[PDB]
């Protein structure tokens, strides 16, 4: 009676296979994100009735060349950025650059805006010290600064945009793309970009991209 | 004064340098210059199993040669029934960020673990009838990047955190700790007696470990960079090495050193899995251009190609009776060759 | 649609040339 | 509205009104009498010696509207015989009075969306085929494509059995039938459902055109739902909806207006019936043309000549849609006479009959999924 | 301090230093030896009749 | 077996000049990209400059720019770092870090606590 177990596990196949579907369904309708700042923390958060998932390693060693390789697939990386730019900006290079992380979307979110305002009156080393070449930048005309802040901030917080899109723009070959924030809601902004990166998703599928 | 100590260890390098050079009185493809290829392989898909929705890190077969468990970064471990195809359990996972996982000998357990930093061990013949959580062995501070049972009650792990590990499963404790390792270890490879086992990390180094004593036998280097994968001769004797510098090497336990390298001028991607045929003459080598090489391990000349899989292939294993091959892979497809 | 008019365009047409055709018959004595 | 069916009932009946007289006519009783006759062209009363005889031009004519005061003569000529001539074996006739006072055009519209349909046909055979076979492209966009693609096959097909149909229905093994007044092709069920399977076939494809662009709408509005679930709706709205009005449309053209296989729009008012549902899936994938374009600019500007981009994704876009036939669409038949007409069915035409080959080499031969899975195999093959 | 893990490093290189290395020409042999006493055995090297494979 | 062996350091003057050395062993050279990362004594390991495996795209660190140049030799398998107008900040332990993998473009971890393919280092002072 080998066909009275071989029906037996055709059943269980197709209740299996049942519930692969249900599981399918909330595995394509959440985002997943990382966030770049016991093993991994989880948070759940939800704008416009869309479900994102946010993981921040924690309790992993500095070496991250092998398990950030698990988030090839996330729908973009958060990248927070605190000599700490320049390590920063080493660390957003290789994740550019990076063969499976290739096709990953990054939202820059520059932090310390208030910081940055603060040091930046006669205590500003993190931007003139380590970036020589910032005395001579010029706060770009199409800038938009905020209504009401020091014109020497909006000319810190556009350097080092610059210095990060300077990474991006070459060789990006539009599979993926940067957003850099801080410089102008945070999960709002999250949203929009995913947004942004699922829409460009789709139009190069129908190569309208 | 750590200066004139760091000088003594490179006095002991030339030592077991030079040790090891006495011992190099031939190569093994001098030895095997005399005997036959192997031909070409050529093996077919015969079964895609289908059912994963993200990437696949890890399968391991299980003991009957037909039953097999896989894990993907979805949050499920499936048991498929290699025969018929058919899915024999699904396990939905407390994290999704799953990197390895093992079928126990007796078949009554599957265990897993990834960047939670937990080994779980589920039962499988629970009396009534679901899966749940057997123990989850907690205690290393790095992600789990792989796990073996030795019997239903010893496992032992590998870690992100440099170490490896041999837990009790019933008092849930670690029992040993196998330090010694700089990077994060990767791979782990029982002997066939489960008395010893080689580990190979992030250091471009593998280590023999003692299982009893808890201490580090050998440690063998020749790999430019990172050891991703690792696994046994059949005899237990040797053991052969997956590295990101692109080639494969076999190591002997008793001559001490590298006896083959499996390269080739084509091949510029790292290895992800390896493992040996039943008699061990041939090594399988899955890579990160998609494809897994059929490597002849004595001759190291290329036999065969495995190329049904549009993604990185992540996992590779090889039945108990030596019937068939399975690869997994980052496009979320496991396929059995033969 | 296009299809239906071009083709009630040319019904229309073959309608009516077989029925100044079937009256050329019976001029020629049928 | 001229019939060639209520030409030659006419035709009996005046067969019979005259027949009916040459047996009850009062004889002439003049000797040197011509005798009557019936010519099966006019029914000649007897007529004095010597002198011509001037009938009605017959009313069973179908141009005989045009001119209510004609006449046909000839003359008793007085030996009781009537006029003949060397190289005529009849007696001498008059119809110069009663005479019915482009081929070519509609020939050249033809013969284009012939090779256009017979194109699209063969590009969309060999595009199916890479879809259905490679495994790795089989998904929700791809499954759409695949029954658009079969809808181009539907449409390509059931025009070239229509152009046959006509054949059939105007030959002159036919047409001898209904002179004899015996049964036609015409009058069979097996022609008015080539031409109720052409409703459906062309209705088909312009509703699965606007499933396409649906899909593609929810794809950029950032909207997800269950794909088991919407997949289910697409298919039984590009296949189903069409039904909804395709067999209304058979129901009343079998009740009212049957004639002609139907080929013939005679009321021009139940042929809304089939116009209208098509022009709202014109007119929707017209309103998701621009508002996917609108998001194209959004996102090329936002990278900061993007012209010949946006140019590539707008030509791009046309033939999945179908947005060529917005142009005059709304340049209905009723409005459309004279050369505008000509205008209307050669852009409509050629452009449709193509269309079909515009979609498989874009969406299927250049795209660089599809070719990145032929350069995947070959390479493969080359192991063996 | 890292004189301690030096030292540790010492202690792990002497313990190493000290074992007994076989000839790597004897070794291979072993290897050889092991993959011919067990070709038979081995159906991805000889393949067997569809009648046998499972996956037939 | 990786090695990398730093040498070149010592004591300068400020305004001096100073030629560090950084001998490779155990991996094919000119397939890695290569970095140089200092210590300054109390801080972290920070990266000073990389030479990708031509020797073709250099970058260094802000604060180095014009008075630091790398180099490298692959024929014998050396990496140079020249420093020129050392200033007395530049006191630190000089590594010579390559990068994980051969033929790629990101370079992770060089400037980790434990990275495995990182010499000794090499003091300079000044
Ligand atoms: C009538 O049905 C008997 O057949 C002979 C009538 O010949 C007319 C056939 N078609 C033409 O002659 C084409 O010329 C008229 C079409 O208009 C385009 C300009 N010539």
């Amino acid at each position: 009676d080998q066909r009275n177990e071989e029906k037996a596990q055709r059943e269980a196949n197709k209740k299996i296979e049942k519930q692969l579907q249900k599981d399918k369904q909330v595995y394509r309708a959440t985002h997943r994100l990382l966030l770049l700042g016991s093993g991994i923390f989880e948070t759940k958060f939800q704008v416009d009735k869309v479900n994102f998932h946010m993981f921040d390693v924690g309790a992993q060693r500095d070496e991250r060349r092998k398990w950030i390789q698990c988030f090839n697939d996330v729908t973009a990386i958060i990248f927070v950025v605190a000599n700490r730019l320049q390590a920063a900006l080493k660390l957003f290079d290789s994740i550019w650059n990076n063969k499976w992380l290739r096709d990953t979307s990054v939202i820059l979110f520059l932090n310390k805006q208030d910081l940055l305002a603060e040091k930046v009156l006669a205590g500003k080393s993190k931007i003139e010290d380590y970036f020589p070449e910032f005395a001579r930048y010029t706060t770009p005309e199409d800038a938009t600064p905020e209504p009401g802040e020091d014109p020497r901030v909006t000319r810190a917080k556009y350097f080092i945009r610059d210095e990060f899109l300077r990474i991006s723009t070459a060789s990006g070959d539009g599979r993926h793309y940067c957003y850099p924030h801080f410089t102008c809601e945070n999960i709002r902004r999250v949203f929009n970009d995913c947004r942004d990166i699922i829409q460009r998703m789709h139009l190069r599928q129908y190569e309208l991209l | 004064e750590l200066d004139q100590l760091r000088q003594e260890a490179e006095q002991l390098k030339n030592q077991i340098r030079d040790a090891r050079k006495a011992c190099a009185d031939a190569t093994l493809s001098q030895i095997t210059n005399n005997i036959d290829p192997v031909g070409r392989i050529q093996m077919r898909t015969r079964r895609t199993l289908r059912g994963h929705l993200a990437k696949i890190y890890a399968m391991h077969w299980g003991t009957d040669s037909r039953l097999l468990v896989s894990a993907s970064q979805d949050g499920k471990l499936i048991i498929w029934d290699s025969y018929t195809t058919n899915k024999v359990h699904a396990i939905p996972l407390r994290s999704s960020w799953v990197m390895t996982c093992a079928y126990a000998p007796s078949g009554n357990y599957v265990a897993c673990g990834g960047l939670d930093n937990i080994c779980s061990i589920y039962n499988l013949k629970t009396r009534e009838g679901n899966v749940r959580v057997s123990r989850e062995l907690a205690g290393h501070t790095g992600y789990l990047s792989c796990c073996r049972f030795l019997d239903d009650n010893q496992i032992v792990t590998s870690s992100g955190d440099t170490t490896c590990a041999l837990w009790d499963i019933e008092t849930g404790q670690q029992t040993t700790t196998f330090t010694g390792h700089t990077g994060d270890v990767m791979s782990l490879s029982l002997a066939p007696d489960t008395r010893l086992f080689v580990s190979g990390a992030c250091d471009a180094s593998a280590k023999l470990w003692d299982v009893r004593e808890g201490m580090c036998r050998q440690t063998f280097t020749g790999h430019e960079s990172d050891i991703n994968a690792i696994c046994f001769f059949p005899n237990g004797n040797a053991f052969a090495t997956g590295s990101d510098d692109a080639t494969c090497r076999l190591f002997d336990l008793r001559a001490d050193q590298e006896l083959m390298t499996y390269s080739h001028d084509n091949i510029i991607c790292g290895i992800t899995s390896v493992s040996f045929s039943k008699s061990g003459r041939l090594l399988l080598a899955g890579y990160d251009d998609f494809n897994c090489n059929v490597w002849d391990a004595l001759k190291a000349d290329r036999a065969g190609v495995l190329a049904g899989h549009d993604n990185r292939v992540s996992c590779l294993g090889v039945t108990d009776d030596g019937m068939a091959v399975a690869t997994g892979s980052w496009d979320s497809f496991l396929k059995i060759w033969n | 649609h296009a299809e239906g008019t071009f083709t009630s365009d040319v019904s229309s047409y073959l309608e009516g040339q077989a029925a100044k055709e079937f009256i050329a018959w019976l001029v020629r004595g049928r | 509205t001229v019939s060639l069916w209520e030409t030659v009932q006419k035709w009996r009946e005046y067969r019979r009104q005259c027949q009916r007289s040459l047996t009850e006519d009062p004889p002439p009783a003049t000797d040197l009498f011509c005798n009557r006759t019936f010519d099966e062209y006019a029914c000649w009363p007897d007529g004095e010696p010597g002198s011509f005889v001037n009938v009605s031009c017959p009313w069973y004519l179908p141009w005989a509207s045009s001119v209510p005061q004609g006449h046909v003569y000839r003359f008793c000529t007085a030996e009781g015989l009537w006029l003949q001539k060397d190289n005529s074996s009849l007696p001498w006739r008059d119809l110069s009075e009663c005479e019915e006072s482009p081929e070519e055009q509609l020939l050249f519209l033809y013969i284009i969306y012939t090779v256009g349909y017979a194109l699209s046909f063969s590009a969309l055979v060999i595009a199916s085929a890479i879809l259905l076979g490679f495994r790795h492209l089989h998904c929700t966009r791809n499954y759409i494509h695949l029954n658009l693609f079969a809808s181009f096959i539907l449409r390509a097909l059931s025009v070239f059995i229509k152009d046959a149909a006509l054949k059939w229905m105007y030959s002159t093994a036919a047409q001898q039938h209904q002179w004899d007044g015996l049964l036609s092709y015409q009058d069979s069920l097996s022609c008015r459902l080539v031409f109720l399977l052409m409703q459906y076939c062309v209705a088909a494809n312009y509703y699965w055109l606007l499933v396409e662009g649906v899909y593609l709408y929810t794809l950029l509005a950032f909207s997800v739902f269950s794909e088991q679930w919407i997949f289910r709706l697409y298919v039984s709205i590009g296949w189903g909806v069409p039904l909804l009005f395709v067999v209304p449309w058979g129901i009343v053209k079998y009740l009212y207006e049957d004639e002609g296989c139907w080929t013939r729009n005679s009321n021009m008012n139940y042929w809304l019936i089939i116009r209208l549902p098509i022009l709202f899936a014109i007119g929707v994938n017209f309103l998701i043309f621009v508002r996917v374009i609108c998001i194209v600019v959004s996102k090329l500007k936002a990278n900061l000549d993007i012209k010949c981009r946006l140019a590539k994704s707008t030509l791009t876009l046309i033939p999945l849609l179908g947005t060529h036939e917005v142009i005059f669409a709304f340049v209905m038949d009723e409005h459309a006479r004279g050369t505008l007409r000509f205008i209307k069915l050669f852009t409509e035409l050629s452009f449709t009959s193509f269309q079909g080959l515009m979609v498989a080499i874009l969406y299927c031969f250049v795209n660089n999924e599809v070719q990145l899975e032929f350069r995947k195999s070959w390479e493969r093959w080359r192991l063996e | 301090a890292s004189i301690a893990q030096a030292r540790k490093l010492v202690e792990q290189l002497k313990m190493e230093a000290n074992i007994d290395r076989i000839k790597v020409s004897k070794a291979a042999a072993d290897l050889m030896a092991y993959c011919e006493a067990h070709a038979k055995e081995d159906p991805l090297l000889t393949p067997v009749p569809a009648s046998e494979n499972p996956f037939r | 077996q990786v090695q990398l062996q730093e040498s070149g350091g010592g004591l300068v003057q400020p305004g001096g000049s100073l030629r560090l050395s950084c001998a490779a062993s155990g991996f094919t050279f000119s397939n890695y990209k290569m970095n140089w990362v200092r210590q300054a004594p109390g801080k972290g390991l920070e990266w000073v400059s990389d030479i990708s495996q031509s020797g073709a795209s250099i970058s260094y660190t802000g604060s180095v720019k014009g008075r630091f140049t790398i180099s490298r030799d692959n024929a014998k398998n050396t990496l140079y770092l020249q420093m020129n107008s050392l200033k007395p900040e530049d006191t630190a332990v000089y590594y010579c870090a390559r990068c994980p993998a051969p033929f790629t473009r990101d370079c992770f971890d060089v400037t980790s606590t434990t990275y495995a393919y990182r010499g000794q280092g090499t003091q300079v002072t000044v």
